[PDB]
C-alpha cells in the first residue's frame, strides 16, 4: 500500500502536471492525507449521487464492498473462539427446542471456526476488501480525470 | 439500632508500604522476577478483592478511594475556575457573547505553539475552549474574575479537605462493617441530604443571585454598574423592583399564597429569546420542586425510629406467581457485594448521562449555549460517551460480581436464580431480535445504497420513493407540541422546541428550531436500537455465562479475568467475562460513534446555521433527507463534506486539532497489533531480544517477558478506544470550530 | 394563614385529623408497624407524658404528613377555584 | 397455595424445556397441535399440500407489492406470482435436498408423547415420505401462486 | 473400586426448577453421562448446567449432556463438601460405562494396579524430527 | 418414571432423555375423503426425489433460458432496452476520451 501510494501520487502529479506539488507535500503525512485520499476521492464517491450518477457508480460501489469486507475481516480478527461457541450452542438451543422447525435437523453439527481457521478467514476478507477498496480508488481516481 | 461504628487507627500512617510497592497482594509481596509482575502491579492496585476476604477492609478502602477521586475532581475543578480567573477573556465574553469565542487555556510561545492562541476576538489570545463554562458562569451568576479567584481557592481547600478526610477515614477512624451496611441511612442521608440538599440550596442560589444577575444582564446593563449578589442578597430594597413578590417578603410562602411568586417561579416553555437558554425563573422553580421531592422521598426508610420501610420487607414482600420467590435475598446480596452496587450505579449513572446529553441538545440550560454550536455538540458527544463508558463497566462488575461474589446458597428460586435458569432463551432471543435489527436496518441502507449505484431511486426507502415514516415519533412530537394547549395549561409553549413552530436565534444565528423526522432518521433509529441491543447482548451474555456454560461448566473456578481454558473444546479464547466487556467496549465504540454522527450531521443540516431575512439557512444543504439514506451518501456528505477544515487547519488556530487527528489516527492503527497478534511470536522475539542484549552483558536482571493475552487484549482495547475517541473528537471539533 | 381564613381553617383540621388517626391505633405512627392493613402494635422510646406513643418523632412525623397533606388540599382548591 | 405456573416439563428439571404459559396454555397447544407439520397420522404428501399452499400463498404478496414492476399496472400482479413461483421451486429444491441428506440413516428412537402411546415410526421423518412430503408442498406451492394470481384478477377490493 | 457398582433406577433425584441448560438432543442420539452419590444431609449445590438445587438426604442422580460437567460436580462436591462422588455414562441403546475411577481410589492415588499407558521412557525433545517418519503414518511422539 | 423422584429407569429411555414431542396427534385423514386423491394423484408422479429433483430443474433451466431470451424485453426490463445518448465521453481533468 505504502509502494502503490507513493506511486499512485508522484504519477498522478506527474499527468496534472503539478509535480511542485508532490514536492512539497510528500514530505508531511497531513499533506499525503489531504492531497492523495481526499482529493483525488472527490470523483470517486459521486459515482452514484442522488443528484446524478455516472460510470464511476461500480467504483464507489466496489470501494464501500471493500470496506464492508475489511470491516468483516475485523470482526474475524478482533473476537476469537470461545465466545461463539457459547452462543452457537444458545443458537443450537433455540433452533432444537422450538416449535416448527424442530423437525429440521442438522446432519452436520453447527460449531465455531477453528482458531487457526479464524485467522484464516480474517486474513481472507482483510485482504480481499483491502484489494478491492484500493482497485476502486486508484481505477476511479485516476479515471474520472483522465 | 444504627449507630457510628468507627475503630480507632487501625493503620499507621508511615511511608512502610510505600517502599516496598508490592505490598497489597500476597503473589506480588515476593519480588518482580519477570516484567509481567509491574503491570500485575498496576492492575491488581485497586483490586481490593484479592488483597483481603475481610469486606471491613475492603469498605474502608474504597470509602477512601472515593474521598481521594473527590479531592482529584475538586482539584480538577479549582483548576478550571482558576485558568477562567487568570487565562481567559471572561470579562469580554461577558460584555460580547455572539462574538467572541470562549477561551480559556492559553499556551506558551516556546515552539511554534504562537499559532494556537488563536484571535478569539476580545484582544485575547487563546486555545477556543468547548467545555461551556462561559455558559455555566453566565447562569450562575459571576461578573469578574475575582468571584473565580474565590471559588478556585474554595475548591483547592475543599480538595484538601476531601484528601485529609479520606486520610482521617482510613488510618486514623476507620468506619466499622456495620457503619457501611446502614442502607437505610445511607438512602435517606443521600436522598433528603445530599440531593435534596443541594437542589434547595441550588434553588435558593438563583433565587437570591442568578435571577438578579441574569436579569439585569439581558437587559444590555453592562456587567461593570451590575450590583454584586451580596447587595440583591441583604437588601430587599434592590431585589424588590426586579421582582415585585419580593416586596412581600417570604409572607406568601408560609400563608400558602405561591401564586403571587409567579414573577420569579415561572412555568414557561420554551428559551429565552435574548440568550438562547431557558429561563432562570424556571430553573429556580425546578430545582426548587426537585428539592421537594428529594426531601419527601428521603424519609421513606426506617433507619432508627421505628417509622418507614425496611428494604428486606419490600423486597422479601413483592412475589409474583411466575417468577416464584421474588426479590427474595435482593437485600443480602447488595449490603454484602460491593461489585453488584457497582454496576447497579454505573448502570445507572451511565442511563442518566445519556439522558443528561439528549437532555441539554434537546433544552439548552445556559445563557449563549444553544448559538454556541461547539459547547453544545462537546458537551453531547463527551456525556454521551461517559455515559456509554458507565454502562460498559457496570456490565463488567456485575461479570465480576457474578465471578467472585455470588453463592448458591442464598438464591435457590429467586429472580437472579431464574435468570440463571433460562439464560439460554434470553440469549437465543436476544440473537433472534439482533439479527432481525441488524437486517431490517442494515441491509434497508444496502438495498438504498445498491439502488442508488443501479441508477433506480425511486426503488430506494427514501422520501421521495417508498417512504419508512416514523409515525410514532411524530405524533409523539405533535402532543408535545399540543400538550400546552389541554394537557399542561399552565405551560406558555411547549418544553422544547424540538417539536414547536417557531425558530429562536441569538445574534443572527440559529438557536434551535423544530426538528423534522423522516425515512432517513427512522433508519438511524433503528440502526441505533440494533446496535444497542446487539451490545446489550454481548454483556448480558458474558455476565450469564460468567458462572458456568455448557462448553466450560467450571468457569466459576478460572476466576473473572482469564485468557482461556486452552485450546480444548476447539478452541476457548476470549471465553471469560472480561473479554466479552472487550469486545463490548468496541461495540460500544461504534454504537456511540455512529449516534455522535447522527446528532452532528442533523443539527448541522437541519438545527445549526444562520438565520437571515428571506429564510432560514443551515451550515450544511439540508442534504439530511436526501444523503443520509445511504452510505455512501453518509461517508460523503458526512465525512468528506465535512473535515476540510481539518486538513487544511495547518497553519491555522485550529492545525493542533489536525495534529491530534493524525495521532489519533496513529493510535488507533497502532493498537491492531495488539489485538490481531497474540504472544508466543511476541515471547520468541523478545527471547531473540533478550539473547541480543545477552551477547554483550546488558542482561536486566527482571526477566523481560512479552505481555499477557488479558494484558495483550486491554492494551488493544485501551489503544483503540482512544485512537477513535480523540479521532472524533478532534474532526468534531474542528468542523465545528471552523464554521460554527 | 390569618386566623380566619380557609386556609388556616383547612391546616388546622388536618393537622387535628392526623393528631386524632395517630392518637389511637388508625396509623402507622411509631406505636404501630405497617403491614398492607397496618397491626401488631408495637412499642419503642417512651412517650413522655401522655399515654400511647406520642413521641417526639410521632407528634413530627404526622405534623409534617398533616402539613404536607394541606399543602396538596389548599393548592388543589385554588387551582379548581375554591377557597 | 403458591400457584408455581413456571415449572419444568414433565416434573423433569433436567431437559432443556420448562412448562410455561406460552408452551402450556390450551388454545396455544390445541392451535399447534392441529398444525399440519404435527398430525403424524396424516400422510406427509396431505402435510405438504396445505403446507406448500399456505407458504406459496404468503410468499406471493411481497412479490406483487414491492417488486420493480409495482409501478407498472397490470403487470406487477404477474411478475410478482411467477417470481413467488421461482422461490417456492427453490424451496421445493432445498427440501428435496434436506430429504437426501437427514434420511440416509434409519433413526433407531422414537418420540414419545406425553404419558406413552408412541406410535411406530413418524412417516415424515423417512426418506420417501419427506421426498412425498416436498412432492405435496411444490404442488401445494404452485397451486397456491397460482390461486393468489387469479385472486388479483377477479376482485372488490386492492388486489 | 473392590467391586463395580450399577447404578439404581430407583435413586430419587435433588429438587430443581426449569433450567435452559441441560440435557439436549445428543441424550436421546448419543451417549449421554449419569452422576451418583449418597448424601447425609440436606445441602445446597450449584449444577454445572443451571442454578442452585436442594439435594436429598440420601442417594442422588444427576444426568449431564457431558462428562466435563460431571467432573466439574464432582471436583465441587469433594472440594465444598469432601463428598467423594462417582459419574457414569449411558449410551444410546441402554449400555453403561464406568468411567471414574475403575480402581475406585481415584487418579491422584496409584493402588498398584493400573499399567502405564502411552508412556515414552524418552526424554522430551529426544523425539526424531517429521521428516525420519514422513510417509509413514506415525507421528514423532507417537512412537 | 416419576413416582416421588426419580426421572430415569434404563428400560424407558425414551422417557429418560427427554425426548418428547409436546405438540403431537395420531388424527388419521383430517381432510374430507375425497379430496386426498385429487392430490395424492398429484404428488404420485412427483412422489420419487429424482422425479421432483429433475421437475424443478425442468422448471428452473427452461424458465430461466426463457427469461433474457423472451422474458426480457417483454416486461421492458432496463437491461435489453438501449441508451438515448449518454456516455460517450469520459474524463473531466481534460484528455477527453473517445
Ligand atoms: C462493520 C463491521 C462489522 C459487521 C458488519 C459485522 C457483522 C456481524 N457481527 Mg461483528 N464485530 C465486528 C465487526 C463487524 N461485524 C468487530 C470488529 C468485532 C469485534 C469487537 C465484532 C464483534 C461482534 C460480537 C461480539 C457479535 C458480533 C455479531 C455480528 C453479527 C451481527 C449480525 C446482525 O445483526 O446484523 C445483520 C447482518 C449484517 C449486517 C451482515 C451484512 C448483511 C448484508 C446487508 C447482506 C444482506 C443479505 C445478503 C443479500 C445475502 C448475500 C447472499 C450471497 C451469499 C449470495 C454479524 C455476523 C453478533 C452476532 O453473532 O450476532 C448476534 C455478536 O454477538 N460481532
Ligand atoms: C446528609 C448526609 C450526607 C451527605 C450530604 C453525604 C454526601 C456524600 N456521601 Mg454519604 N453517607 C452518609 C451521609 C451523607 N453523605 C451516611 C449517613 C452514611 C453512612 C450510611 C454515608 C456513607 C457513604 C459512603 C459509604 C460513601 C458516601 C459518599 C458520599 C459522597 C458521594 C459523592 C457524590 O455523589 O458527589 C457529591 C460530592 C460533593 C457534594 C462534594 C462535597 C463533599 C463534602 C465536603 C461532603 C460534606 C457532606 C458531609 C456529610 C458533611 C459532614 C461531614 C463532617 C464530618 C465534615 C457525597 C459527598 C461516597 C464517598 O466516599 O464520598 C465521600 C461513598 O462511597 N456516603
Ligand atoms: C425476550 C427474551 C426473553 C424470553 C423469551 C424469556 C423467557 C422466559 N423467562 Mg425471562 N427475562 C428476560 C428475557 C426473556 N425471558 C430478561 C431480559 C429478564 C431480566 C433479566 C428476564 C427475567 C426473568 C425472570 C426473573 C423470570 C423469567 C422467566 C421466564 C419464563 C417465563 C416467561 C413467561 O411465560 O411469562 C409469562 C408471559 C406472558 C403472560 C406473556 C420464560 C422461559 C421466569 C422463569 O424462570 O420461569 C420459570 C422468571 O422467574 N425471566
Ligand atoms: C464507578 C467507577 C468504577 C470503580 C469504582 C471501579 C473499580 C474496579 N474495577 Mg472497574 N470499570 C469502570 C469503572 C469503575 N471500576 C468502567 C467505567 C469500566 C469500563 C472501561 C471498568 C472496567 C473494568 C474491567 C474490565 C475490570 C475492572 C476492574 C476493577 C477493579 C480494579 C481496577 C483497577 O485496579 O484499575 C487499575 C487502574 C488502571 C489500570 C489505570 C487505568 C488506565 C487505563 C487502562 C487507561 C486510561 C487512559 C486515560 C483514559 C487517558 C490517558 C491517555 C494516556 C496517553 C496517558 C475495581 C473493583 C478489574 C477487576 O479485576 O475487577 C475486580 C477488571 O478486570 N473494571
Ligand atoms: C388526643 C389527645 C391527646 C394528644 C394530642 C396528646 C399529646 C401529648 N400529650 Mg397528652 N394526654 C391525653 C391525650 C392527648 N395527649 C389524655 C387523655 C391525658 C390524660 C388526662 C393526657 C395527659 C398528659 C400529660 C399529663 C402530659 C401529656 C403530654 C403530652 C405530649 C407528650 C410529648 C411531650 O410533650 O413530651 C403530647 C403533645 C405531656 C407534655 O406535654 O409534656 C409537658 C404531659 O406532661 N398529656
Ligand atoms: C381536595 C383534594 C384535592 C384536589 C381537588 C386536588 C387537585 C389538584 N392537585 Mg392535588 N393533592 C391533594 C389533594 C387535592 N388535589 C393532596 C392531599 C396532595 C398530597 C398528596 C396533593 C398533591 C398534589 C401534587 C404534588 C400536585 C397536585 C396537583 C393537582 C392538580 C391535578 C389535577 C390537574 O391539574 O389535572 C389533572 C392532571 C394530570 C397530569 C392528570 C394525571 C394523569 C396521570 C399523570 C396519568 C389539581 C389542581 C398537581 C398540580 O400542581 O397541577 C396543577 C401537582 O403537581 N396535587
Ligand atoms: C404443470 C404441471 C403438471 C404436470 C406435468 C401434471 C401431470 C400429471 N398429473 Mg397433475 N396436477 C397439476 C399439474 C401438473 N400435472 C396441478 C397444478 C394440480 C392441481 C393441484 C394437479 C393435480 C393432479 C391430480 C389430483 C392428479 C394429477 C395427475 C396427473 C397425471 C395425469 C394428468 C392429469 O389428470 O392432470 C390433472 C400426470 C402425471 C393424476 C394422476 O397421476 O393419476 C394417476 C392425479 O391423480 N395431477
Ligand atoms: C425458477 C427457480 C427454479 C429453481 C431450480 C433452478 C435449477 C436447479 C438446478 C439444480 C438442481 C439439480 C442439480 C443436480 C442434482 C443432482 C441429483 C442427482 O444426482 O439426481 C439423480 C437423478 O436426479 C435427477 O432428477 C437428475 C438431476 C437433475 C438433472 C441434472 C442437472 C440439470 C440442471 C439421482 O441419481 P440416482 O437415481 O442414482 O440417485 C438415487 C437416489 N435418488
Ligand atoms: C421483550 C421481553 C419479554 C419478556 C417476557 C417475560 C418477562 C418475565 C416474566 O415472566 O415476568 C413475570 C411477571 C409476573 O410474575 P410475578 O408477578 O409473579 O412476579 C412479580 C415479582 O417479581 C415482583 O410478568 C410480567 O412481567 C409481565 C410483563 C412481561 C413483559
Ligand atoms: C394535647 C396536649 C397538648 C398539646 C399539644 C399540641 C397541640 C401539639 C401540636 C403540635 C404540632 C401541631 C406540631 C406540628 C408540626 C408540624 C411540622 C413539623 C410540619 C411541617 C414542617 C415543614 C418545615 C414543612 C415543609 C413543607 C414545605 C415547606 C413545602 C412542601 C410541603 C411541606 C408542608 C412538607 C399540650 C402540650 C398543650 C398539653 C398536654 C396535652
Ligand atoms: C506488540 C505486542 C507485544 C510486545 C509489547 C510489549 C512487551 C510491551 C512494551 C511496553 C513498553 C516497554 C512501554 C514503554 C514504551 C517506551 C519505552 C516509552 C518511550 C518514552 C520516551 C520518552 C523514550 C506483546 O507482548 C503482546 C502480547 C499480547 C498481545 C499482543 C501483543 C503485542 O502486540
Ligand atoms: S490462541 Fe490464546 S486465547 Fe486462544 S485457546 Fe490458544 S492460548 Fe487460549
Amino acid at each position: 500500500g505504502w509502494v502503490t501510494f507513493y506511486w499512485h501520487w508522484k504519477h498522478l502529479t506527474l499527468w496534472q502536471g503539478n509535480v511542485s506539488q508532490f514536492d512539497e507535500s510528500s514530505t508531511y503525512l497531513m499533506g499525503w492525507l489531504r492531497d492523495y485520499l481526499w482529493l483525488n476521492s472527490s470523483q470517486l464517491i459521486n459515482g452514484y449521487n442522488p443528484f446524478g450518477m455516472n460510470s464511476l457508480s461500480v467504483w464507489a460501489w466496489t470501494f464501500l464492498f471493500g470496506h464492508l469486507v475489511y470491516a468483516t475481516g475485523f470482526m474475524f480478527l478482533i473476537s476469537w473462539r470461545g465466545y461463539w461457541q457459547e452462543l452457537i450452542e444458545t443458537l443450537v438451543w433455540a433452533h432444537e427446542k422450538t416449535p416448527l422447525a424442530n423437525l429440521v435437523y442438522w446432519k452436520d453439527k453447527p460449531v465455531a471456526l477453528s482458531i487457526v481457521q479464524a485467522r484464516l478467514v480474517g486474513l481472507a476478507h482483510f485482504s480481499v476488501g483491502y484489494i478491492f477498496t484500493y482497485a476502486a480508488f486508484l481505477i476511479a481516481s485516476t479515471a474520472g480525470r483522465f | 439500632k444504627v449507630k457510628i461504628a468507627v475503630d480507632r487507627n487501625p493503620v499507621e500512617t508511615n511511608f512502610e508500604k510505600w517502599a516496598k510497592p508490592g505490598h497489597f497482594s500476597r503473589a506480588l509481596a515476593k519480588g518482580p522476577n519477570t516484567t509481567t509482575w509491574i503491570w500485575n502491579l498496576h492492575a491488581d492496585a485497586h483490586d481490593f478483592d484479592n488483597h483481603t476476604s475481610d469486606l471491613e477492609e475492603i469498605s474502608r478502602k474504597v470509602f477512601s478511594a472515593h474521598f481521594g477521586q473527590l479531592g482529584i475532581i475538586l482539584i480538577w475543578l479549582s483548576g478550571m475556575y482558576f485558568h477562567g480567573a487568570r487565562f481567559s477573556n471572561y470579562e469580554g465574553w461577558l460584555s460580547d457573547p455572539t462574538h467572541i469565542k470562549p477561551s480559556a487555556q492559553v499556551v506558551w510561545p516556546i515552539v511554534g505553539q504562537e499559532i494556537l492562541n488563536g484571535d478569539v476576538g476580545g484582544g485575547f489570545q487563546g486555545i477556543q475552549i468547548t467545555s461551556g463554562f462561559f455558559q455555566l458562569w453566565r447562569a450562575s451568576g459571576i461578573t469578574s474574575e475575582l468571584q473565580l479567584y474565590s471559588t478556585a481557592i474554595g475548591g483547592l481547600v475543599l480538595a484538601a479537605a476531601c484528601f485529609f478526610a479520606g486520610w482521617f477515614h482510613y488510618h486514623k477512624a476507620a468506619p466499622k462493617l456495620e457503619w457501611f451496611q446502614n442502607v437505610e441511612s445511607m438512602l435517606n442521608h443521600h436522598l433528603a441530604g445530599l440531593l435534596g440538599l443541594g437542589s434547595l440550596a441550588w434553588a435558593g442560589h438563583q433565587i437570591h443571585v442568578s435571577l438578579p444577575v441574569n436579569k439585569l444582564l439581558d437587559a444590555g446593563v453592562d456587567p461593570k454598574e451590575i450590583p454584586l449578589p451580596h447587595e440583591f442578597l441583604l437588601n430587599q430594597s434592590i431585589i424588590a423592583d426586579l421582582y415585585p413578590s419580593f416586596s412581600k417578603g417570604l409572607a406568601p410562602f408560609f400563608t400558602l399564597n405561591w401564586a403571587e411568586y409567579s414573577d420569579f417561579l415561572t412555568f414557561k416553555g420554551g428559551l429565552n429569546p435574548v440568550t438562547g437558554g431557558l429561563w432562570l425563573s424556571d430553573t429556580a422553580h425546578h430545582h426548587l420542586a426537585i428539592a421537594v421531592l428529594f426531601l419527601v422521598a428521603g424519609h421513606q426508610y426506617r433507619t432508627n425510629w421505628g417509622i418507614g420501610h425496611s428494604i428486606k420487607d419490600i423486597l422479601e414482600s413483592h412475589k409474583g406467581p411466575f417468577t416464584g420467590n421474588g426479590h427474595a435475598g435482593l437485600y443480602e446480596i447488595l449490603t454484602t457485594s460491593w461489585h453488584a452496587q457497582l454496576a447497579i450505579n454505573l448502570a445507572l449513572f451511565g442511563s442518566l448521562s445519556i439522558i443528561v446529553a439528549h437532555h441539554m441538545y434537546a433544552m439548552p440550560p445556559y445563557p449563549y449555549l444553544a448559538t454556541d454550536y461547539g459547547t453544545q455538540l462537546s458537551l453531547f458527544t463527551h456525556h454521551m460517551w461517559i455515559g456509554g463508558f458507565c454502562v460498559v463497566g457496570a456490565g463488567a462488575h456485575a461479570a465480576i460480581f457474578m465471578v467472585r461474589d455470588y453463592d448458591p446458597t442464598n438464591n435457590y428460586n429467586n429472580l437472579l436464580d431464574r435468570v440463571i435458569r433460562h439464560r439460554d432463551a434470553i440469549i437465543s432471543h436476544l440473537n433472534w431480535v439482533s439479527i432481525f435489527l441488524g437486517f431490517h436496518s442494515f441491509g434497508l441502507y444496502i438495498h438504498n445504497d445498491t439502488m442508488s449505484a443501479l441508477g433506480r431511486p425511486q426503488d430506494m426507502f427514501s422520501d421521495t420513493a417508498i417512504q419508512l415514516q416514523p409515525v410514532f415519533a411524530q405524533w409523539i412530537q405533535n402532543t408535545h407540541f399540543t400538550a400546552p394547549q389541554l394537557t399542561a395549561p399552565n405551560a406558555l409553549a411547549a418544553t422544547s422546541l424540538t417539536w414547536g413552530g417557531d425558530v429562536v436565534a441569538v445574534g443572527g444565528k440559529v438557536a434551535m428550531m423544530p426538528i423534522a423526522l423522516g425515512t432517513s432518521d427512522f433508519l438511524v433509529h433503528h440502526i441505533h436500537a440494533f446496535t444497542i441491543h446487539v451490545t446489550v447482548l454481548i454483556l448480558l451474555k458474558g455476565v450469564l455465562f460468567a458462572r458456568s456454560s455448557r462448553l466450560i461448566p467450571d468457569k466459576a473456578n478460572l476466576g473473572f479475568r482469564f485468557p482461556c481454558d486452552g485450546p480444548g473444546r476447539g478452541g476457548t479464547c476470549q471465553v471469560s467475562a472480561w473479554d466479552h466487556v472487550f469486545l463490548g467496549l468496541f461495540w460500544m465504540y461504534n454504537s456511540l460513534s455512529i449516534v455522535i454522527f447522527h446528532f452532528s450531521w442533523k443539527m448541522q443540516s437541519d438545527v445549526w446555521g444562520t438565520v437571515t431575512d428571506s429564510g432560514v439557512s443551515h451550515i450544511t444543504g439540508g442534504n439530511f433527507a436526501q444523503s443520509a439514506n445511504t452510505i455512501n451518501g453518509w461517508l460523503r456528505d458526512f465525512l468528506w463534506a465535512q473535515s476540510s477544515q481539518v486538513i487544511q487547519s495547518y497553519g491555522s488556530a485550529l492545525s493542533a486539532y489536525g495534529l491530534m487527528f493524525l495521532g489519533a489516527h496513529f493510535v488507533w492503527a497502532f493498537s491492531l497489533m495488539f489485538l490481531f497478534s497474540g504472544r508466543g511470536y511476541w515471547q520468541e522475539l523478545i527471547e531473540s531480544i533478550v539473547w541480543a542484549h545477552n551477547k554483550l552483558r546488558v542482561a536486566p536482571s527482571i526477566q523481560p517477558r512479552a505481555l499477557s493475552i488479558t494484558q495483550g487484549r486491554a492494551v488493544g482495547v485501551a489503544h483503540y478506544l482512544l485512537g477513535g475517541i480523540a479521532t472524533t473528537w478532534s474532526f468534531f471539533l474542528a468542523r465545528i470550530i471552523a464554521v460554527g | 394563614s390569618f386566623i380566619g381564613s380557609p386556609t388556616n381553617l383547612i391546616m388546622v383540621s388536618s393537622i387535628g385529623a392526623c393528631l386524632f388517626a395517630s392518637r389511637f391505633g388508625l396509623a402507622p405512627s411509631v406505636r404501630k408497624v405497617a403491614q398492607p392493613l397496618k397491626l401488631s402494635d408495637r412499642e419503642v422510646l417512651q412517650t413522655t407524658g401522655d399515654p400511647a406513643g406520642f413521641t417526639a418523632t410521632d407528634v413530627l412525623a404526622m405534623g409534617a404528613a398533616g402539613h404536607a397533606i394541606g399543602v396538596g388540599i389548599v393548592l388543589g382548591l385554588k387551582g379548581i377555584g375554591q377557597l | 397455595k403458591p400457584q408455581q405456573v413456571i415449572q419444568p416439563i414433565n416434573g423433569d428439571p433436567f431437559v432443556g424445556m420448562l412448562e410455561t404459559p406460552v408452551t402450556s396454555a390450551p388454545i396455544v397447544a390445541n392451535y399447534l397441535s392441529n398444525l399440519p407439520a404435527y398430525r403424524t397420522g396424516v400422510a406427509p404428501n396431505l402435510r405438504g399440500v396445505e403446507i406448500g399452499l399456505a407458504h406459496g400463498f404468503l410468499l406471493a404478496g411481497p412479490f406483487i407489492k414491492l417488486g420493480p414492476l409495482r409501478d407498472v399496472p397490470g403487470t406487477a400482479e404477474v411478475v410478482g406470482c411467477m417470481s413467488a413461483a421461482g422461490l417456492v421451486l427453490i424451496l421445493a429444491l432445498c427440501l428435496s435436498l434436506y430429504g437426501n441428506a437427514a434420511f440416509q440413516n434409519q433413526p433407531s428412537m422414537g418420540k414419545k408423547t406425553l404419558s406413552g402411546r408412541p406410535l411406530p415410526q413418524d412417516p415424515l421423518m423417512s426418506e420417501e415420505g419427506w421426498a412425498k412430503f416436498a412432492a405435496g408442498f411444490t404442488v401445494g406451492g404452485l397451486s397456491g401462486v397460482a390461486w393468489a394470481y387469479i385472486l388479483t384478477q377477479i376482485l372488490p377490493y386492492y388486489s | 473400586p473392590w467391586k463395580q457398582p450399577e447404578l439404581d433406577p430407583d435413586t430419587p433425584s435433588p429438587i430443581f426448577g426449569g433450567s435452559t441448560g441441560g440435557l439436549l438432543r445428543k441424550a436421546q442420539v448419543e451417549e449421554f453421562y449419569v452422576t451418583t452419590w449418597e448424601s447425609p444431609k440436606e445441602q445446597i449445590f450449584e449444577m454445572p448446567t443451571g442454578g442452585a438445587a436442594i439435594m436429598r438426604k440420601g442417594p442422588n442422580l444427576l444426568k449431564l449432556a457431558r462428562k466435563e460437567h460431571c467432573l466439574a460436580l464432582t471436583t465441587q462436591l469433594r472440594t465444598k463438601f469432601r463428598m467423594s462422588p462417582c459419574f457414569y455414562r449411558v449410551y444410546a441403546d441402554g449400555k453403561v460405562e464406568y468411567l471414574h475411577p475403575k480402581d475406585g481410589v481415584y487418579p491422584e492415588k496409584v493402588n498398584a494396579g493400573r499399567v502405564g499407558v502411552n508412556q515414552n521412557m524418552r526424554s522430551i525433545g529426544k523425539n526424531v524430527d517429521p521428516i525420519k517418519v514422513k510417509f509413514t503414518g506415525s507421528e514423532p511422539f507417537e512412537i | 418414571y416419576g413416582e416421588q423422584s426419580k426421572y430415569f429407569d434404563l428400560q424407558d429411555l425414551e422417557n429418560t432423555t427427554g425426548a418428547w414431542d409436546l405438540y403431537g396427534v395420531d388424527e388419521k385423514k383430517r381432510y374430507p375423503g375425497l379430496q386426498e386423491e385429487f392430490f395424492q394423484r398429484a404428488t404420485d408422479a412427483v412422489s420419487r426425489r429424482e422425479a421432483l429433483n429433475g421437475f424443478v430443474a425442468l422448471t428452473g433451466v427452461a424458465s430461466i433460458a426463457l427469461f433474457g431470451l423472451k422474458g426480457a424485453s417483454t416486461l421492458e426490463l432496463p437491461i435489453t432496452k438501449g441508451p438515448r445518448m449518454e456516455k460517450t465521453e469520459n474524463g473531466k481533468g481534460g484528455i477527453l476520451r473517445s
